[PDB]
């Protein structure tokens, strides 16, 4: 079964009723280890449960195998289980070997319903929903954002008729529509933090900290799924307007907290680095100027000279930069960015300030959190690496608190270093012309780089993939093509293949740009793995990221090219 | 008018700032007043955060705004300390981009700038005027003047008939402060192409004096001003804050400066069961092998203990190491690393050195026509290590000037009417090549070493490094170098340069171990055995070029004491004696036997 | 042995806080416990809690008040002495009399910290002003303490109106110095 | 004289503070401690009975927190008493060995304290006898010799300086001063002084002179 948008309050009340007893804890939350949106949603849930004095346990998780292990290790006193950030696409009942009969408590013939000791709640933004979890199972409860009622009526009817059952033709039509539904790729439709904030608004527990966490969760998706961010932006604007005090005439105090909608820019850590660095290490600026060669640097220098900012002034840190230029920056950009094609740098973002402290924007906060998640600090080595990532999750969690600002500064520095390393790797990739072009898709394989170790983490590989996608591919007027990025680690002798969906030119509203692009790589990878024999791993939550043995990549890519299902 | 408002704004900033629940500057001022430290250190980021207008005012006209800030600080201090005190000093800290010393020009006149350099000279403290009492010659009119040390003041030209300049200062009623002059050079790596390093004149006041010693890299925050010594002005820097990576206060004083959190980090590190391996691996990580030489360098850095007997006799406590080997042994790289890591060190070339360069030089002042003594590498590197590269290239005359420095740790000067005995407590790490550039086994050791025995006896450990062509070692070294070229453990197997330097300083200032009776007995037995072996090894044709005297016994004792000091152990046991004996056998007896 | 060395002869700040939280305080209940289960406490009185009505002044123990406040079931009524006007009057009294201490409550510092950390929206006056006033009072009292420390002797000593936290802070130094002076005087005889 | 649980808790807190700040080992409140332990047992049983059986969630939390606070207070008091007994074992033994002394450890200590004292004394004596004492001559084989160069029995510091707060009777000893406020008068024999203690005033007195007032409960150690 699934809960509509208005049933969030009922689900929360059910959780309170069942998993609430000061004698012992009965609530466990499973969280995706490498998702910022899930991190913020779990932080909001943790604060909400702390308010009501609900005993709970929070367990970071990486991959489906660890989910199976931890679920098997769960005690019998867990009345409710929360799956935050995953589980939507897979069959939890079949995957977790959950048999409803062994989970029932009491059955009433008159009521026609059965009570179960354990309950599972799924907070997943990915699509398509697995119809087994939505329409078939009763133990699995899914927090739907309305998609099922909006567009899944026909699939609902088909699945119900399949369950209810010359008849061969009808069964064929129903199974055909079901297969057609299942044949689509996977994308993200909404932010889980938005749903948690909707629940809080329903029960009236919304404040400024919750709004900040919601903003962070929503903006985490801006880099990849800009359509979702554009759809959710007006609500964030309205909520910030509602929660902000009407009068701002009072002078700043040490405890004052500000949350303004100020003009933000598509620049990398503008407020914690130099303007030159902000323009240099930005994906959009590099894409529109090709800063990976000398011509791009010359163009950037010419742009800075025409804006009237001396090179020495530009390289000065943000805090100590000349105040006149800092104040005029908006006008200067208004008049000069259009010449070089950087008209999209102008944007409106959310900036949070604390009394007598520096001001940090939402994008910079998300960047710091992601940097802490990434570089914060056979099967045995893999387990140790995943344990290290689980540990980094808690550094990222701590950074979300206002008392732990040193962690945020460390994360900012690590983000700067990581962006520098990714820029160097991208320069190496593009100069060598390593991006082979096949008709079906692009291919790029890393074998002897200088910083190969950094790319064992899926998040860093995704960062590099986004950098490469925006640069020389989003531009050049080249037909959109999915990209394959692979890296190699000598300590284990295996690959980390990651499929990436193409992106339309940024900030180009169009009917075709309005339509989304689905990620079909999961289906093709699964089909190839099932047909072939290469001992591939699809344990990662992001089904597009797999681990491949050193020898099998060439046959795997041959089969991928011959499949034509990308 | 405006000055009062500026003072009020600064007072409000001092009395209102807070980042969580502690008034940082209020409490800091109270604590400083408690210990008679009339100053206040302000972080400019906090000032920017509190109010950007105040920072703009401070940056626009520092020379006119800073005195108002000092007055505000004094008023707040009087409010906080006295229940109804000279003018307080303002020390600034900033993280702005450092301007290269050579990039300072007209554009930076009368502005706050941050730069780093090397201090090459310091002056004797002078006396400045803050409160002057004056009296007129004719009518005897008492008057007072208050002077700030920031220059964009003079005795009145007209009395308050009296002639021009009628006021005479009454000294016994005036108040003065301390002043010092420093010479700052630019970092060698930052010098432009084919240019001599540039010097800059700087001044410090009150609590910023006696903070730096010559030869130490520092970071300076100050005002780039000018003074008229006709259409030109001599540039200079008015120091507002000094930041250095070496605790100079703890070096020239028996007092030691280390935070409680530091002291407890260095104790935990010392508690490590295998600190010796960590330090051995932490020296020259980019050099393959040479483990024994790395251990010798560790011992030299740690040093031994010095004893002053009741009769006045003094025993040396510094360890000297010589490296005689073939080309490509990486001796010069080891010397450079030693110079980089030691708290105090000077890297000098034997070729490019002189007798007067390396000890002290009689210099005549151009103006006073009086002779003074400047200092050389062995006075500038007092309390540290002197890396004398190309030891063999040094002339005899030059060389001979080093003996007393090495052994007696003093410099005796009798020149131009100057009779003094300077102090040079240094350790000498020298590298040299044989006579023919390689150690030819066909010829006797005496023919391969031109060094007289007198100089060699002073070196505690002598390493004769010979390059042997072994395929396995050659392949290993090639792989290591290739990995270096094409290419951070920090997992307890190695500590960075800064931590090692701080630990060296702490160990030197904290521990001075002593030998146990068993160690003394074992050492005497080993010394007798070594001397007997040397006597046996003698051949009628020639006498041993490598000597074994009482100095070698003292050197072994020093090595044992340094090994004990490494672990902060107050006593040296047989465990350290064994390692010292092994090192001596591996280096000095190895050189002598050949 | 059984008791650590730092807990010997003195109280730790946590112990002082624990002592403070035993005192009463006034609250505004946001629920109606009174009838028209039941608290059964053995250390304090349970009559007040049972006879609690909404938006009606009642007196309970400070720790119980904080526990209720955590659940947002009661608004803590700040002490009368913790107003800006009263703090200003106390500062004036301190300034006018350099020889004595103002008659502040014996738990003013601890209670102020507890209320600032736990009950921030209950105060009628801005929090920063109260923090500044408390800081100024603390510095004035520190000056007075430093001035009065010069009269340590082998005989008694009087420190009237000094709060509990200040006495706890000063106990080691004062006690040891006076003990040594007494020992010297006794040896002299 | 039992009054109510609140008075028992107040007396327990007063005893804890006095024991923490007192130099000597004060007499054990046997009846009060027995009442407190019995009340703790009954309250724990009541809490268990209620728990075994949402408006009732907060009261239970309050009961549990109160029980924890009371347990902590009793624990700290008893541990301080045990430490003091450790520091004065020989003193206590000397007290018991004397018959003319009025005090007896049965009144001055509880049964658990007596058992702990005896066991610890025996264990430490065995250790020091097997280690050191068995080698010394008969003249030096006594762990507690008062005729030696340095006395081995560590008595309490009678004249230790402590902080006090004068509260007055919950009074023949009470008298008024010139300024019309009630006051107490105590003497310091060594200095031949007279000190006037004013009710409601904090002082730093010697323990010996204020011992009687503290025992009578006219003053309380801060
Ligand atoms: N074991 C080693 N590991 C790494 N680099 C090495 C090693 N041995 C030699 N080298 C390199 O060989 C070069 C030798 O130059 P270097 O000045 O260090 O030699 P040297 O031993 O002082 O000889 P010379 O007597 O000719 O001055 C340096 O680049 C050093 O880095
Ligand atoms: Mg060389
Ligand atoms: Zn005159």
């Amino acid at each position: 079964m699934y809960y509509g948008i208005s049933q969030f309050s009922e689900a929360y009340n059910k959780i309170l009723r069942n998993s609430s007893s000061h004698s012992s804890c009965q609530l466990v939350i499973f969280v995706s280890c490498l998702n910022i949106d899930a991190l913020c949603a779990t932080k909001m849930l943790s604060l909400l449960f702390k308010k009501q004095l609900v005993q709970s346990q929070i367990v970071p998780i990486f991959g489906y195998s660890e989910l199976r292990r931890h679920y098997s290790q769960l005690d019998d006193n867990i009345n409710s289980l929360l799956l935050v950030g995953f589980g939507g696409v897979i069959d939890l009942e079949a995957f977790l070997e959950i048999d409803p009969q062994e989970y029932v408590i009491d059955t009433d013939e008159k009521s026609g319903e059965q009570s179960f000791r354990r309950d599972i709640y799924v907070l997943d933004a990915h699509r398509p929903w697995n119809l087994d979890n939505i329409f078939g199972s009763q133990i699995i409860q899914c927090f739907d954002d309305g998609t099922v009622d909006d567009t899944l009526g026909e699939q609902k009817e088909a699945y119900y008729k399949l369950l209810e059952l010359q008849r061969k033709k009808q069964i064929h039509e129903y199974e055909g529509v079901l297969e057609e539904y299942y044949s689509q790729g996977t994308t993200v439709v909404n932010s889980i933090s938005a749903q948690i904030y909707s629940l809080l608004s329903a029960i009236g527990e919304t404040n400024l900290s919750n709004l900040w966490l919601n903003i962070l969760g929503t903006t985490s998706l801006d880099i990849a799924y800009a359509q979702v961010y554009n759809r959710l932006y007006p609500l964030l604007q309205d909520e910030v307007k509602r929660l902000t005090p009407s009068s701002r005439n009072s002078v700043k105090t040490p405890d004052t907290l500000t949350l303004n909608i100020q003009p933000d820019y598509y620049l990398f850590l503008l407020r914690h680095s130099s303007l030159y660095d902000s323009f240099y290490y930005s994906n959009y600026v590099n894409a529109k100027l090709s800063l990976w060669n000398e011509n791009g640097k010359k163009r950037l220098h010419k742009m800075f000279a025409r804006m009237g900012i001396p090179l020495s002034t530009a390289q000065e840190t943000w805090l100590y930069m000349d105040h006149s230029i800092k104040r005029e920056l908006g006008i200067i950009f208004d008049k000069n960015l259009d010449r070089y094609g950087l008209q999209d740098i102008i944007r409106d973002g959310f900036v949070r300030t604390l009394g007598y402290r520096g001001s940090i924007s939402a994008s910079e906060f998300v960047e710091a959190l992601t940097a802490l998640l990434e570089v914060g600090n056979s099967a045995q080595k893999l387990t140790n690496l995943r344990k290290r990532w689980v540990s980094n999750f808690w550094l990222s969690w701590d950074a979300l608190d206002d008392r732990k600002v040193e962690l945020l500064n460390r994360g900012i520095q690590l983000a700067q270093d990581l962006q520098r390393a990714i820029f160097n790797t991208g320069v190496a990739i593009l100069e060598k012309k390593l991006i082979k072009h096949l008709r079906i898709y692009r291919l790029c394989v890393l074998q002897d780089g200088p910083d190969l170790d950094l790319y064992r983490n899926p998040l860093t590989l995704l960062r590099l993939g986004n950098w490469l996608i925006e640069c020389c591919a989003e531009s050049e007027d080249k037909q959109l093509l999915p990209m394959v990025l692979a890296s190699i680690d000598e300590n284990t002798d295996t690959y980390l293949v990651a499929g990436l969906t193409p992106r339309y030119p940024r900030g180009l509203d169009t009917i075709h740009t309005k339509k989304p692009i689905l990620n079909n790589f999961s289906m093709a990878f699964q089909q190839i793995t099932a047909e072939t024999d290469a001992k591939v791993r699809i344990d990662n939550f992001e089904s597009s990221i797999i681990e491949i043995r050193r020898e099998d990549l060439s046959p795997f890519l041959e089969k991928l090219t011959l499949s034509g299902l990308l | 008018d405006d000055n009062t408002e500026i003072i009020k704004s600064f007072k409000n900033f001092i009395l209102e700032f807070r980042l969580d629940s502690q008034f940082i500057y209020r409490d800091q001022l109270r604590n400083n007043i408690l210990v008679k430290n009339y100053s206040l250190t302000v972080n400019m980021e906090h000032l920017i955060g509190y109010n950007e207008d105040i920072y703009k005012k401070l940056s626009d006209e520092p020379s006119d705004i800073i005195p108002l800030f000092e007055t505000a600080i004094t008023q707040v201090a009087k409010r906080i300390s006295i229940l109804s005190l000279p003018t307080f000093q303002l020390i600034l800290n900033s993280n702005a981009n450092q301007i290269p010393l050579r990039d300072l020009d007209s554009e930076h006149v009368s502005k706050i700038v941050r730069l780093s350099g090397i201090i090459i000279s310091t002056s004797v403290l002078s006396s400045r005027a803050t409160y002057l009492s004056i009296m007129c010659r004719n009518c005897r009119h008492t008057t007072s003047i208050t002077i700030n040390n920031f220059n964009s003041v003079s005795l009145p030209r007209s009395c308050l008939n009296c002639g021009p300049d009628p006021y005479i200062i009454i000294h016994e009623s005036s108040k003065f402060i301390d002043q010092q002059f420093l010479k700052l050079q630019e970092i060698p790596e930052l010098v432009p192409v084919g240019e001599m390093p540039r010097n800059l004149t700087m001044t410090c006041d009150r609590y910023l004096t006696n903070k730096v010693i010559p030869g130490t890299r520092v970071t300076i925050v100050g005002i780039y001003s000018i003074y008229n010594s006709v259409a030109i002005r001599t540039p200079y820097i008015k120091i507002l804050g000094i930041q250095s990576d070496v605790e100079t206060s703890s070096i020239w004083n028996s007092v030691t400066m280390f935070t409680e959190e530091e002291e407890e980090e260095f104790l935990q590190l010392s508690r490590n069961p295998k600190l010796y391996e960590i330090l051995t691996n932490s020296i020259a990580p980019s050099i393959f092998g040479n483990e024994d030489i790395k251990k010798a360098i560790v011992c030299l850095l740690m040093g031994g203990s010095k004893k002053i007997l009741p009769d006045g006799m003094r025993l040396r406590g510094d360890i000297n190491v010589l490296l005689l080997g073939d080309p490509g042994t990486a001796k010069s790289q080891l010397l450079k690393f030693v110079e980089k890591v030691s708290p105090i060190a000077v890297y000098t070339s034997g070729k490019g050195s002189s007798a007067a360069g390396l000890t002290a030089s009689v210099q005549r002042d151009p103006m006073t026509r009086e002779f003074y003594l400047e200092g050389g590498a062995m006075v500038l590197a007092d309390g540290g290590v002197v890396c004398i590269d190309e030891f063999d290239k040094m002339r005899d005359e030059d060389r001979v000037a080093i003996h007393e420095a090495m052994e007696q740790q003093t410099i005796s000067i009798a020149k131009a009417g100057i009779t003094t005995v300077l102090n040079s407590r240094t350790s000498v790490l020298a590298a040299a090549n044989p006579i023919y550039g390689r150690y030819d086994d066909l010829k006797s050791p005496g023919d391969n070493i031109d060094f007289q025995t007198t100089i060699l006896s002073r070196f505690d450990m002598i390493f004769i490094v010979k390059d042997d062509h072994n395929e396995e070692r050659d392949i290993s070294i090639a792989n290591h170098v290739i990995n270096i070229h094409t290419g951070q453990e920090e997992n307890g197997s190695e500590i960075s340069i800064e931590k090692m330097k701080r630990y060296i300083t702490y160990c030197r200032l904290k521990c001075a171990p002593r030998l146990s009776p068993q160690a003394a007995e074992k050492l005497s037995s080993n010394f007798v055995t070594i001397r007997k072996q040397l006597l046996i090894n003698e051949e009628s044709t020639e006498r041993s070029s490598i000597p074994i005297t009482i100095r070698q016994l003292e050197a072994i004792i020093r090595i044992t004491e340094s090994l004990a000091k490494l672990e902060l152990s107050p006593i040296a046991q047989e465990r350290h004696v064994d390692e010292a004996i092994r090192l001596f056998q591996a280096s000095t007896m190895d050189a002598a036997s050949q | 042995m059984s008791l650590p060395a730092h807990l010997q002869q003195t109280f730790s700040p946590e112990e002082i806080q624990f002592i403070v939280e035993n005192e009463p305080i006034k609250i505004f209940p946001r629920i109606t416990t009174r009838q028209k289960t039941r608290w059964q406490l053995i250390t304090t009185d349970d009559k007040a809690l049972n006879n609690m009505v909404a938006m009606r002044s009642t007196e309970v123990v400070l720790w119980i008040a904080l526990l209720l406040k955590q659940q947002s079931k009661c608004s803590i009524v700040a002490p009368q002495w913790l107003t800006t006007k009263e703090l200003d009057r106390k500062i004036q009294y301190e300034k006018t009399h350099p020889d004595r201490f103002s008659e502040l409550p014996w738990n003013w510092l601890v209670l102020a910290r507890i209320l600032f950390n736990k009950a921030k929206d209950d105060f009628h006056d801005p929090i920063h002003e109260l923090r500044g006033k408390i800081q100024d009072l603390r510095e004035i009292r520190q000056i007075k303490v430093l001035k009065g420390l010069k009269y340590l002797n082998e005989s008694h000593l009087q420190l009237d109106n000094l709060s509990l936290l200040e006495i706890n802070e000063l106990r080691p130094f004062i006690t040891e110095i006076m003990d040594k002076l007494r020992e010297i005087h006794t040896a002299s005889l | 004289i039992y009054v109510s649980p609140q008075q028992d808790f107040s007396d327990l807190m007063k005893s804890w503070k006095n024991e923490r700040c007192s130099p000597e080992l004060l007499p054990y409140p046997h009846q009060l401690m027995k009442r407190l332990l019995n009340r703790i047992s009954m309250q724990s049983q009541l809490i268990e009975n209620i728990s075994m059986g949402n408006e009732s969630k907060l009261p239970l939390l309050c009961m549990e927190t109160e029980l924890e606070r009371l347990k902590f207070v009793i624990r700290s008091y008893i541990r301080c008493r045990l430490s003091k007994i450790d520091k004065f074992s020989l003193y206590l033994r000397q007290l018991n060995e004397d018959e003319n002394s009025l005090i007896s450890l049965t009144d001055l200590l509880s049964k658990d304290e007596i058992k702990y004292h005896d066991t610890h004394s025996l264990i430490w004596l065995k250790l020091v006898n097997d280690s050191i004492l068995k080698y010394m001559p008969e003249e030096l084989q006594a762990i507690n010799d008062t005729e030696g160069s340095v006395n081995m029995i560590d008595e309490p510091d009678w004249n230790k300086f402590v902080f006090i707060h004068v509260n007055g009777p919950p009074d023949p000893l009470l008298q008024e001063n010139e300024f019309g406020k009630p006051c107490y008068t105590v003497t310091i024999p060594d200095l031949k002084e007279e000190v006037e203690l004013t009710i409601g005033s904090i002082y730093v007195m010697r323990y010996e002179v204020i011992r009687d007032l503290l025992r009578d409960d006219k003053v309380a150690l801060i």
